[PDB]
């Protein structure tokens, strides 16, 4: 039972803790099923296995991967609603299996036996045999179908539902086969010596052992000695790390919860704490060098706000952003007076703007602080005044922002209604919330289209179509019925598109100015819009429309015949105006870039975005200073198709950046830098285009490229594919040997979030595809600052420490059974009752261990973020090396020769020792002489290292120290001990037992104390200087703003 | 309230309440002050009480070779060990005659000869009423993988357990006669047949012709030196005394196997068993064999009849045989006091060089902001 009872109890406790983490994870659905039941009952997934009878209702959740045999309706077939699995959203039909169509009844089911010889996991979402007409999904409804004879192949997690979810492991939890491997090599090492010595000493023929001891287990000197060798095995059992996985696995998923339950992270909008899909992986937060971030949804708030726009060449600005705002005042001019003074001159110009907007007719959805195209200029215009036409050209801008959309109503009772507008995009959908923001409030698609209140005045537009927008359009067309009879059609977009598809030589008085504002909106910060209109005729529009229906009703290859026949109306367009869009930057990014750039991390910002608006954005985001003298990368056009000329081009480049210091793409500065971490210098950084990144990526530069991007202390990867998101994040994780972040929200970074360690997604504005495929759901960016500076380096240090103690509490314990194994010539025989050999690495010494690694930390909640800096002993990883494996189990080796050998100098030098004449040192009782003070010493050595003693580790030290006492009491009294029949009174009785206790401990505590104050007082580290300062009281003011 | 915040309790948050161990030169100060403190104390109540008991332990393993059989001489002093504090009185505990002899034994209406030792041995002073006798083991090992197992507590407890759930139980070569006849072996075992069985006799004051009392025997009695809870292990057997037989080398004691007339031992009552089966740790052991609690032993010369049945010198072994008196802490051990007052030494010297150097050189202002390894 010695063995077998431990390893029964390591797979119930770790098939408890699974079940405790799905608990604290998730906090039973209903499917109809029968083999043997004689009747479908209803049963819950709990229930579940593989091969058993099912009956499945309309609609229901499926429990797992299923195969149907029949079903009521002809055909055995079966619909299914997919929009939580599949992006499609038909009801997908499967076919209940043809042969075995007649089983209809309650009992019917069981006779007709029929084998399902199926395969094994096919993830691929479309396929499975043993094609897809019976693979029923699990998320899936069961649809249009009376009941479904059930009978499924696969159950748990051999469902494709749960599997499509890469398994990563921790850094160290890869680094500690070496650990563990050198464990097992000193094991046999003691093995060895115990075989070759017993056989020895078993050969002596006339010592005490020939006369009175008939022979030897198995006769032979070198058999004797092959006996002891894997009696031994067995008896060092306790040096087998088992128990290192189960305490592991328990302290990571706790640690994990408490940074699901942390309420500074709980995003109140989208309700949603940082649940951690990868509990795995939370120390792997610790040791980050690399973060890889986005530019929208992740940096940005990603809602646009309408900022400026310009019709008739006619400009309404008034406004300003963060980027000039910095890009001025880092001078001396504008720099502090005029800074305020601006936004003073933008409020005014809001009240009088609100002013003039209240001259107009009731609009009860125009609400105060939510308008953001801001311009006097533009109602004053619009009300009468500057302008007979240029009032009809803002009356008619005004309209467009209100018809050329797609976009759906939805209103607000009780306060003054104020309607949002829902679609598909963030981006057009300012258009017309600005549309509505003064006047021309629309509603939705009315039965004949969309319902304009024109100047408050309500009127209908009949909309005859729409050619949505795609990726391969950026730009959107809607054409629509002028309520004076007339149709027209609207088109809008981005620059490159629509100029092309513009009457060549018309307006350009108009269109060589609006262009130059659209150049300085894009510099200035932006991402512009420009709409087109186009009269149309009734016999026009319907030759176009005859031709994109006939090619729209073509089934095959649709994708390319509606860009022909819808580009029949496109060729002509004439412009209205110039628009402006801006995304103001998250609250709270300025300061969270700042402080993980202070941690020592280096940021890059993967921007799908212009380059200009990039560096602007990134000089506004405290990213760059004007310190950082940065060196762009870029290779130009004109270099025909010829790679030479780009691949030389960017060969020069990194050349003279390189030789901007030491040397270029040597392998020996490389192989060197693939082995140091140092806080890079905070003087460089790198602005890179999206093209010049595919070239410098060439496999002959990327070694150069990797140790520029070494060097410098931020890189912005301006206008990237989805690709080279992905391909950057490989080439630096895979070319150095580095930890790497990487964040984002929307599938477009998906690539971004699953070749990185760690990949975090921010339930952004777009989408829950970065937040399924990531490992912790971030509510928004700045919780990264509470995240990796804090629950990152503590998650880090705590594991360290665990696994240093857990290596040195086993060495202590085996080492010193070996100890004793010297004195009964290496033949094993227990000194310690079996049953304490049995209890150590579970009751007595495991408590204490998991506790100092989950509710230990060395500074504080917020001493932590004041003093971003400890976070760098992370990055060299620092906290668990090979220096420190060897240090503890050195001392665990010393503590094991004192702490046997002083209960043995105690009771085994004496005739008696027992002060009323009796006789301990009984090979038991010196067991449990031997035992108490180590039980004793272990707990009392993590506690000498834990640093914040708090209430349940000191609790959990008496229990597991006074447990011992406890069940030697109640283990003894009972014959069925036997030998160890009376330990507990005719030990504790004792003097010397209470002596041994108490010089014990200390004899094996005082070579560490003595070290760790030494240290702590000559040699500091930088923690327990920060911790000196937070004994003071100095982030005590910090701690006090924090309660604040 | 369809709320999704987690509880903010003081656990949740991890804010339970603590107390930051954080090393300052006055935590450092006030531990090693402590710990010299308790240690030195605890260290010198241990030494004095070590060096408060007295005893006398006689080496006797070659006394059927070195001892002449007509009469006595002196034991050179490599076997005489004694701890009194006398100082050279009159009995001078390293003079010890000793002379060898055989003599014949009624051991059970058969009467073996066997071969004695006597010893005649100096006591200079009054031992205190608490005097025990132990008996010492040089080079043997009861502790053994297949020595240590070696028993049936069923049967030792009394019970007819018998053939085959004795045969193939832990005790394996020891379960039968080692003859024809087909029968169970009693005390059964591999460590009950090795039972050390040397016999001692009660030391005898002989006569100086000073006390008119020539030969006052002081009783010292074979019971109560086993603890009394072990006799909720044993008891009388329950073997009809025709399936039953000696272990292998018990016979010279039991040569005609176990009669009416020569019964098999009552274990309960036996308390030198008792003291056998609990077994050693160690090779070199001591195992309690006489007590006395009514009297002091007055000082003078006493003789021991030692009958030598344990032929030890045959593995290179010793045994002896030793009078101890009692203290609180045990029998005498130096090594608890020294070693005591070596941790509190180290103690204090830390405790001098931290208050010192933390106090006088250098004491490195705390938390100050120059070795943070980023201000560098
Ligand atoms: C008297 C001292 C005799 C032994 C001197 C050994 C010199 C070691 C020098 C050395 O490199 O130590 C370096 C480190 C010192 O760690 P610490 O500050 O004490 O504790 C930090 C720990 N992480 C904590 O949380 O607190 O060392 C460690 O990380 C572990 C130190 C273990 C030292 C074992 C000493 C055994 C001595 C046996 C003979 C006496
Ligand atoms: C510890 O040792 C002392 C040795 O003195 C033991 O006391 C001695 O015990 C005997 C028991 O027989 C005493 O009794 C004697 O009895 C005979 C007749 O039976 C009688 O003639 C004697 O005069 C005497 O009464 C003897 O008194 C006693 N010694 C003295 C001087 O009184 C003591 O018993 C030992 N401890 C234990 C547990 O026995
Ligand atoms: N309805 C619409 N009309 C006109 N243009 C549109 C449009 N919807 C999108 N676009 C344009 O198409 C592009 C779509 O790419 P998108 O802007 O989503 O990339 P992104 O900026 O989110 C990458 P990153 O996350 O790194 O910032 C936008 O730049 C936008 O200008
Ligand atoms: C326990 O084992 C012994 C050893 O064989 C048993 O057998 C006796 O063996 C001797 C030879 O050494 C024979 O002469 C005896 O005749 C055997 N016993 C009998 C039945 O006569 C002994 O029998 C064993 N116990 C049982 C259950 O048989
Ligand atoms: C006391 O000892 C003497 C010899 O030393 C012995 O004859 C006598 O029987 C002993 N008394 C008892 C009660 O055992
Ligand atoms: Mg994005």
């Amino acid at each position: 039972g010695l063995n077998s009872v431990p390893l029964i109890v390591i797979i119930t406790v770790t098939a408890i803790k699974d079940a405790i983490e799905d608990y604290r994870r998730t906090i039973n659905a209903p499917v109809h099923r029968l083999s043997g039941k004689a009747r479908f009952h209803k049963d819950a997934w709990k229930n579940l296995v593989v091969g058993d009878f099912v009956r499945i209702y309309n609609d229901d959740e499926l429990p797992a991967d299923i195969i149907i045999l029949a079903t009521s309706d002809p055909d055995g077939a079966c619909y299914v609603e997919t929009k939580n699995l599949d992006g499609e959203t038909n009801l997908k039909v499967r076919q209940a299996l043809r042969c075995g169509r007649t089983l209809k009844h309650a009992r019917d089911c069981e006779r007709a036996q029929f084998v399902i010889e199926s395969e094994p996991p096919q993830p691929n979402l479309y396929k499975y045999n043993g094609g897809i007409d019976n693979l029923l999904l699990r998320g899936c409804h069961l649809r249009n179908t009376e009941w479904a004879l059930g009978v499924v192949v696969f159950t748990g997690h051999d469902t494709k539902i749960m599997m499509n979810a890469p398994s990563k492991r921790a850094r160290i939890a890869r680094e500690l086969n070496f650990n563990v491997i050198c464990n097992f090599g000193i094991l046999l090492i003691m093995c060895l010596i115990a075989a070759i010595a017993n056989g020895i000493a078993w050969g002596k023929t006339d010592a005490s052992l020939a006369w009175f001891e008939y022979g030897s287990i198995g006769g032979t000197p070198a058999l004797t000695g092959f006996i002891t060798f894997w009696a031994a095995v067995i008896v060092f059992q306790n040096l087998v790390p088992i128990s290192l996985y189960i305490s592991l696995e328990i302290v990571r998923t706790l640690q994990a919860f408490f940074i699901y339950s942390d309420v500074g992270m709980y995003y109140e909008k989208i309700d949603q704490p940082c649940i951690p899909k990868s509990w795995n992986i939370s120390d792997d937060v610790g040791q980050i060098e690399y973060i890889f971030s986005d530019k929208t949804g992740t940096l940005t708030q990603n809602v646009m706000e309408f900022k400026k726009a310009t019709i008739n060449g006619q400009p309404y600005g008034e406004a300003y952003t963060e980027a000039q705002a910095g890009m001025d005042r880092r001078r001396g001019i504008n720099v502090e007076e005029e800074a305020k003074v601006i936004r003073e001159e933008i409020a005014a110009a809001k009240v009088r703007a609100i002013r003039g907007l209240r001259e107009l007719h009731d609009n009860p959805y125009l609400h105060d602080e939510d308008m953001t195209f801001i311009a006097p200029d533009f109602v004053e215009d619009l009300a009468g005044k500057n302008g007979p036409e240029q009032q009809q050209a803002t009356e008619h801008f005004m309209l467009a922002l209100a018809l050329c959309h797609t976009v759906v109503a939805e209103k607000q009772p009780g306060d003054p209604p104020k309607m949002i507008f829902k679609a598909q995009s963030p981006d057009e959908a300012a258009l017309v919330a600005t549309a509505r923001d003064m006047g021309f409030t629309v509603l939705g698609m009315s039965d004949g289209g969309i319902n304009v209140n024109v100047m408050g005045k309500d009127m209908h537009f009949p909309v005859l179509s729409i050619i949505e927008f795609n990726s391969s359009r950026k730009r959107m067309s809607t054409i629509v019925r002028m309520p004076d009879g007339r149709i027209l059609l609207f088109c809008k977009g981005a620059d490159s598109v629509i100029y092309s598809r513009l009457k060549k030589g018309e307006q350009a008085d108009m269109r060589r100015e609006t262009a130059q504002h659209l150049e300085m909106f894009a510099v200035e910060g932006l991402r512009t819009l420009c709409i087109a209109e186009r009269e149309l005729s009734e016999e026009e529009y319907r030759e176009w429309r005859r031709e994109h229906d006939l090619a729209a009703t073509a089934l095959e290859n649709r994708e390319e015949k509606l860009e022909e026949v819808a580009d029949k109306i496109e060729r002509d367009l004439t412009l209205l105006g110039g628009t402006a869009i801006e995304d103001r930057l998250q609250d709270g990014v300025p300061d969270t870039i700042a402080l993980l750039a202070d941690a020592g991390i280096k940021l890059w910002v993967l921007t799908g975005d212009k380059v200009e608006t990039a560096i602007n954005i990134g000089f506004s985001c405290n990213l760059l200073n004007n310190d950082m003298d940065l060196l762009r990368l870029q290779v130009n056009e004109s270099d025909a198709s010829t790679e030479d000329d780009y691949l030389q081009l960017a060969e020069e480049q990194l050349k003279t950046n390189l030789e901007r210091f030491n040397m270029t793409g040597d392998d020996e500065e490389l192989k060197r830098a693939r082995k140091d971490h140092n806080a890079p210098s905070p003087t460089y950084a790198l602005v890179i285009d999206g093209f010049t990144l595919r070239w410098v990526l060439s496999d002959s530069l990327k070694q150069k490229f990797l140790l520029l991007c070494k060097q410098c202390k931020s890189v912005l990867c301006c206008r990237v594919s989805p690709a080279q998101k992905a391909a950057v994040v490989s080439m630096v994780k895979n070319g150095l040997d580095v930890m790497t972040l990487s964040i984002g929200d929307g599938a477009n970074d998906v690539a971004m979030i699953q070749e990185a360690d760690v990949g975090v997604g921010i339930a952004g504005e777009e989408g829950r595809q970065a937040v399924m495929s990531s490992d912790f759901a971030i509510g928004q960016f700045r919780f990264l600052q509470r995240l990796v500076l804090v629950h990152g380096r503590w998650s880090y240090r705590r594991l360290a420490e665990t696994i240093s103690n857990f290596f040195y509490k086993n060495m202590i314990w085996t080492w010193s059974i070996f100890w004793y194994q010297c004195y009964c010539n290496f033949d094993i025989a227990y000194i310690f009752e079996y049953t304490y050999i049995l209890m150590f690495n579970l009751f007595f010494t495991s408590v204490p261990v998991i506790l100092m690694g989950v509710l230990d930390q060395d500074v504080s909640d917020t001493v932590s973020l004041a003093v971003p800096q400890l976070y760098r002993r992370g990055i060299e990883r620092k906290e668990w090396t090979q220096t420190k494996f060897w240090l503890y189990m050195i001392d665990g080796v010393y503590q094991s020769v004192m702490s046997f050998f002083i209960p043995f100098i105690f009771v085994v030098l004496t005739p008696t020792a027992a002060g009323n004449g009796l006789d301990v040192s009984e090979r038991t009782r010196l067991g449990a002489y031997i035992a108490h003070p180590a039980v004793i010493t272990i707990n009392g050595y993590i506690l000498i290292n834990t640093y914040r003693w708090d209430w349940l580790m000191l609790l959990s030290i008496v229990l597991s120290d006074v447990f011992i006492f406890f069940w030697t009491g109640v283990y003894t009294a009972t014959t069925y001990s036997a030998g160890f029949y009376q330990a507990a009174p005719q030990v504790y009785q004792e003097l010397t037992f209470w002596m041994c206790l108490i010089v014990t401990p200390a004899l094996c505590l005082l070579p560490r104390l003595v070290v760790k104050c030494i240290q702590k007082q000559r040699f500091p580290y930088d923690v327990d200087i920060i911790r000196e300062q937070a004994n003071r009281g100095d982030f005590a003011a910090a701690d006090a703003a924090a309660v604040a | 309230a369809p709320k999704n915040r987690p509880p903010n309790t003081a656990f949740r948050q991890q804010r339970m309440r603590a107390w930051q161990c954080v090393l300052t030169p006055k935590l450092i100060v006030t531990v090693f002050s402590i710990l010299a403190a308790i240690y030195l104390g605890f260290g010198a109540w241990l030494t004095y009480l070590a060096h408060t008991v007295r005893d006398l332990k006689i080496d006797y393993t070659d006394c059927l070779t070195s001892a002449p059989k007509d009469d006595f001489e002196t034991i050179p002093q490599n076997h005489i060990t004694a701890h009194f504090s006398a100082k050279d009185s009159t009995f001078d505990p390293y003079k010890a005659q000793w002379k060898t002899t055989e003599r014949e034994v009624q051991v059970a209406n058969y009467t073996d000869n066997r071969q004695f030792c006597i010893v005649r041995f100096n006591i200079p002073e009054d031992l205190q009423p608490t005097i025990s006798f132990f008996y010492y083991l040089e080079n043997f090992y009861q502790n053994h993988r297949r020595y240590v197992n070696s028993f049936n507590a069923k049967q030792l407890l009394g019970d007819a357990v018998d053939g085959k759930t004795i045969n193939d139980s832990t005790c394996d070569p020891i379960t039968h006669d080692p003859k024809g006849t087909g029968k169970i072996v009693y005390p059964c075992g591999l460590v009950a047949n090795s039972i050390f069985n040397d016999t001692f006799s009660s030391p005898l004051a002989l006569a100086v012709r000073n006390s008119s009392d020539s030969s006052r025997p002081y009783n010292m009695t074979t019971k109560g030196i086993a603890w009394p809870g072990l006799k909720d292990l044993y008891g009388k057997t329950s073997y009809s005394l025709d399936q039953i037989v000696p272990p292998p080398n018990w016979e010279r004691r039991y040569k005609y196997g176990y009669q009416e007339n020569n019964p098999p031992p009552d274990l309960k009552t036996d308390e030198l068993f008792q003291n056998w089966m609990m077994l050693a740790a160690a090779p070199n052991f001591y195992k309690l064999y006489q007590k006395n609690d009514t009297h002091p032993m007055l000082a003078g010369q006493y003789e021991i009849e030692i009958e030598s049945n344990f032929d030890v010198t045959v593995y290179k072994g010793r045994k002896a045989f030793v009078i101890t008196t009692l203290s609180t802490m045990g029998s005498r051990n130096i090594w608890p006091g020294i070693i005591f007052l070596i941790v509190g030494g180290i103690c204090l010297v830390l405790d001098i060089y931290f208050i010192l150097s933390f106090f006088i050189w250098r004491p490195r202002k705390l938390g100050d902001p120059s070795y943070l390894s980023w201000n560098q």
